[PDB]
């Protein structure tokens, strides 16, 4: 469940245990999940009202988000969310694949000349 | 080819002494040329051995001046007509493989002799197919490096 991102069935697990309540080990997997569910949804999405994220997972209206936003990213503004994902601006430049290049092809060179 | 000469007197050949009283291996270390030998080589005139003087000042002033270049290593070679050598190349490799499999079954036969002479009238894929190969791995090479290496030095 935790390689594929199916995670409603996590929680489902979580109330049924074999052994005992093993809680001393569901506490170590929220620091495993939160803060993986809030980096899949930082990439390039559109406005996520404190709606969805506040009643999803176990609690109604708490205010662990707000903490939660504040140590993540999520601008506050009016009831207005963003995730900007350009990686744009990085790509697009071939003068450090230059030198990455120029040492490629002195190797084929190396290795078509000189006697190995 | 220069075989400095000088004469012989004819009174020595009159006498019959032999001339020169060689008194060192040295002058024996070139074989007399046959055709010179025909004409009066040791017997109306002797060679001498020659050699040359060179100096560092004129060595380096004529082998790194002869063949040179000053800024030809930046220079990309008309890309559009680079591409049309090589499609011209390979184009002929095409034609040339397909001879490469009809010259590897007749091949490896008995007297190999046999078929080495008749390798004397037509065109050798063997040969023929690895030419154009050379040629095309050099000319990219340089000519791609050319660009990266250009793509730094200017901007």
């Amino acid at each position: 469940y935790l390689m594929e991102g199916s995670y409603n069935k996590v929680f489902l697990a979580k109330g049924n245990i074999p052994a005992e309540s093993y809680t001393f080990f569901i506490d170590i997997l929220l620091d495993t999940i939160r803060d993986e569910i809030a980096g899949c949804i930082e990439k390039a999405y559109e406005k996520i009202l404190f709606t969805e994220a506040t009643r999803i997972l176990f609690f109604n209206t708490p205010k662990k988000m707000t903490d939660y936003a504040k140590k993540r990213g999520w601008v506050l503004g009016p009831n207005n969310y963003y995730s900007f994902a350009s990686q744009q601006q990085k790509p697009e430049d071939t003068t450090i694949p230059s030198t990455e290049l120029a040492k490629q092809v002195i190797e084929y060179a190396r290795q078509l000349e000189m006697i190995v | 080819v220069i075989d400095a000469f000088r004469l012989i007197n004819a009174n020595m050949m009159v006498l019959g002494h032999e001339p020169r009283q060689t008194t060192s291996n040295l002058g024996h270390l070139n074989k007399p040329s046959i055709q010179a030998l025909i004409h009066g080589l040791n017997r109306h005139y002797y060679s001498i051995t020659i050699n040359y003087r060179k100096n560092e000042l004129e060595q380096k002033m004529l082998l790194n001046l002869h063949k040179k270049s000053w800024m030809e290593g930046l220079t990309l070679q008309d890309y559009s007509e680079h591409c049309k050598h090589n499609e011209s190349v390979v184009k002929e490799m095409l034609e040339l493989a397909k001879n490469y499999n009809k010259a590897v079954e007749e091949e490896d036969k008995m007297t190999p002799e046999q078929l080495a002479i008749k390798n004397v009238g037509k065109q050798d894929p063997k040969r023929h197919l690895e030419e154009h190969v050379d040629v095309l791995m050099t000319s990219n090479i340089v000519q791609c490096l050319a660009a990266m290496l250009d793509t730094v030095v200017f901007k």
